[PDB]
């Protein structure tokens, strides 16, 4: 089975890096280099061997070939209105990107806005980040070329669909917000700095700034509005108030659903924006989160979750700031976290709530917050909206795991409110009616509840026979709620396999406490919880180890890697994508400095002795008991990820290919795949979605023998 | 968003 041989990789055995009186050793610390020959011939060898592996069985062939025919389904984004004309992106299928469309009315013929398809020839141009000027007459952009974080923002004219001048470089996690003079817009931006800026480099992004561009200027004329040169990791996100008078700074340090809130009365600047801004610091600490809903002059409506784990809705007035002033419009619930809040038709609030990992949608009135209506959902998660202040109706978007989904429209002047089905489409192929979806809660180590998602066939036995894969996140109050995944729903009916999804520690499914108890110090919780979530399914008789697959991403790819040292004993075959690996090196690259919130930093003693403990780079050890050896194991990574630095990856797959591939008893592959073209994963063209889940599948079907069924 |  193993009819290749692991390439020959050289060790820096000089390396030696003192933590506090602990010595790691880094031995592939030169992989750390994207540009260098000795990186780039590394990763040829490795891709040398996977993918041969991964196409030798025919089953790649017969899953791509149905996942092409399933995926191939209409999809729609939900109808947005900006000025006179409706918005909506829109795909066929199976192109690459999704497509802008316009039209003038509800009734009206719609055209192409924006094609990104046309901007690359493999489709690895994407949209990053939208937006409209206030009466929807102007277009801004971003654009990001090959997966990298990287944008370009450029202007359009709306009307006739006009290409403007107007181009912004080294734009990066930035805000988009136009002044409602429409003179110009708000966006972050970098300063310069050496070496490349394409998504390969690994350099570490600090002192972002907001400018403001005036619109048919040059980007060097760009107004800086506010800087932090005193705290390089701080970032500040801009946005006007509904009635356009505010601007309101988001200060942001670290990932922690906390923020800095300052304003900006635009009527109180002297000569309008020439310089920085008159920022009142209404909130000047890190304590809280603060998100604009709406406001009534000086009265404003925030989302928070300050003193309130599963967020509530405040009521500050600026000319009577303090604290003990504040009103609790919509009170914190006791379990249910509020996921998000909208303002429309003036004095509507439209609130999203999680209850037990399903999302329930609710209308509010905004001058009491007193409930006024229900919008009816089955099981699942609301995934878009649209609806703002000026808005008189409402779209929603519906997903689960069985269904494609469902847009909903509500007219919102009509005194009995009526939601009607706007959109639906349903992938033929797949009977939604031969499966079901349970939710179950399984004790973790220490006793806490969680919550796991069990997708399989209506009516198989529970005598552990079936392949399973098993999906975990668990970090950055992050909720892994209900979706649709046809790739997922192939494994199902195609290869027998049940299909898993543990609400883990770490996310936010039951709040900031939930959050907390997956981080730091108490990050193992993650790790416990997930092995609790495989110990489950094989007690209960979905699945034997043999026959298990799990699976995560980034922090998740963290997730099953930790797993995969920690209980080897436990899974048959792990895939982690694009996964953070090296525990003490993350935070020195790109925006890894920000992950710290969540991790803690190597820097500090305390932090070091949690990472030393479960990074998987460093936690490569070949099992005690002579009948068990390391799962089959496939790393994902691209060449301009620069959300995590592909090296994490690299060194990780040498460290196991050495430690572990070398030793007798181990016969389970041990492969990375190094994809071109694509980064992180956001913004990723279909044909590349096809070409991933194809190889995934296909690892899973070659390590644990499952026959195809057509 | 700059979450991993």
């Amino acid at each position: 089975m193993l009819s290749f041989q692991y390439p020959d990789v050289y060790r820096d055995e000089t390396a030696i890096q003192d933590y506090h009186g602990h010595k790691v050793c880094d031995p592939y610390a030169w992989l750390e280099d994207p540009d260098s020959e000795q990186t780039k011939a590394f990763v040829e060898a490795q891709n040398k061997i996977t993918v041969p592996f991964l196409e030798q069985c025919p089953i790649r062939g017969l899953y791509k070939e149905r996942m092409t025919e399933l995926y191939d389904y209409p999809k729609y984004s939900c109808h947005f209105k900006k000025g006179k004309r409706y918005f909506y992106f829109y795909n066929t299928g199976l192109q690459n990107q999704r497509v802008l469309y316009v039209q003038d009315s509800l009734e009206g013929e719609a055209r192409v806005f924006l094609d990104p398809n046309i901007l690359s020839d493999d489709g690895t141009v994407a949209l990053r980040g939208y937006a409209f000027s206030e009466d929807g007459e102007y277009f801004a952009y971003g654009l990001s070329a090959s997966g990298s974080d990287w944008v370009t923002i450029k202007f359009m004219k709306v009307d006739g669909a006009k290409e403007l001048p107007d181009v912004l470089e080294r734009v990066k996690f930035s805000c988009m917000a136009w002044t409602h003079d429409g003179k110009g817009m708000f966006y972050n931006a970098y300063p310069q700095q050496d070496g490349k800026s394409d998504g390969t480099e690994t350099s570490t992004n600090l002192h972002q700034k907001l400018y403001y561009h005036v619109l048919g200027t040059d980007q060097s004329e760009d107004i800086l509005c506010a800087e932090f040169p005193d705290e390089p990791k701080w970032m500040g996100g801009a946005e006007l108030s509904d009635d356009g008078r505010y601007v309101l700074l988001s200060i942001r340090e670290g990932c922690d659903p906390v923020n800095r809130l300052w304003y900006c009365d635009l009527q109180q600047e002297s000569n309008g924006i020439t310089g920085i801004l008159k920022w009142v610091k209404l909130i000047d600490n890190f304590e809280g989160e603060y998100d604009y809903v709406t406001n009534e002059g000086t009265v404003f409506t925030f989302k928070t979750n300050r003193h309130s784990p599963n967020y509530r809705l405040i009521n500050i007035d600026f000319t009577d700031p303090e604290e003990s002033k504040w009103k609790v419009l919509v009170p914190e619930h006791e379990k249910d976290v509020l996921e998000w809040v909208a303002c429309v038709r003036s004095n509507f609030l439209v609130l999203c709530y999680l209850h037990d990992v399903k999302n329930t949608l609710q209308l509010h009135d905004l001058a009491t917050g007193a409930l006024l209506k229900i919008f009816p959902l089955e099981v699942g998660s609301v995934v878009g909206y649209s609806g703002q202040k000026k808005d008189t109706e409402i779209f929603y978007q519906f997903t689960s795991f069985l269904s494609p989904g469902i847009i909903y429209h509500c007219d919102l002047t009509k005194e009995e409110l009526e939601p009607r089905v706007f959109r639906e489409v349903t992938v033929k192929g797949i009977d939604a009616s031969d499966y079901q979806t349970v939710q179950i809660f399984y004790p973790s180590k220490d006793g806490t509840k969680i919550p796991m998602f069990i997708v399989h066939k209506k009516g198989i036995k529970l005598d552990g026979s079936h392949p399973a894969f098993l999906y975990g996140y668990g970090g950055f109050n992050i909720s892994i709620t209900p979706n649709y995944s046809v790739s997922r729903l192939i494994f199902v009916r195609h290869m027998g396999g049940v299909l898993a999804v543990a609400n883990i520690r770490g996310g936010g499914e039951y709040g900031e406490t939930w959050h907390k108890g997956g981080i730091l110090a108490n990050k193992q919780n993650c790790f416990d919880d997930f092995q609790c979530a495989a110990e489950y399914l094989i007690k209960e008789g979905y699945t034997s180890p043999k026959r298990l697959t799990i699976n995560g991403g980034a922090n998740g790819g963290l997730l099953v890697a930790t797993c995969a040292n920690q209980r080897p004993d436990l899974f048959g075959c792990v895939i982690a994508q694009v996964g953070v690996m090296d525990m003490l090196k993350f935070h020195k690259y790109t925006i890894g400095h920000a992950w710290t919130t969540d991790y803690g930093c190597s820097d500090s003693k305390q932090h070091f002795e949690w990472l030393i403990k479960y990074s998987p780079l460093h936690n490569v050890k070949l099992p005690e008991a002579d009948d068990i050896q390391y799962p089959s194991m496939l790393l994902l990574t691209a060449d301009h990820d620069d959300r995590v630095v592909p090296l994490h990856s690299l060194k990780f797959i040498a460290t196991l290919q050495y430690i572990v591939g070398r030793s007798r008893k181990q016969n389970n592959p041990l492969l990375i795949h190094v994809d071109t073209k694509a980064g992180h994963g956001a913004g990723k063209p279909t044909a590349k979605v096809i070409e991933e889940v194809s190889d995934m599948f296909a690892f899973i079907a070659r390590c644990l023998n499952i026959d195809w069924i057509p | 968003g700059f979450r991993p």
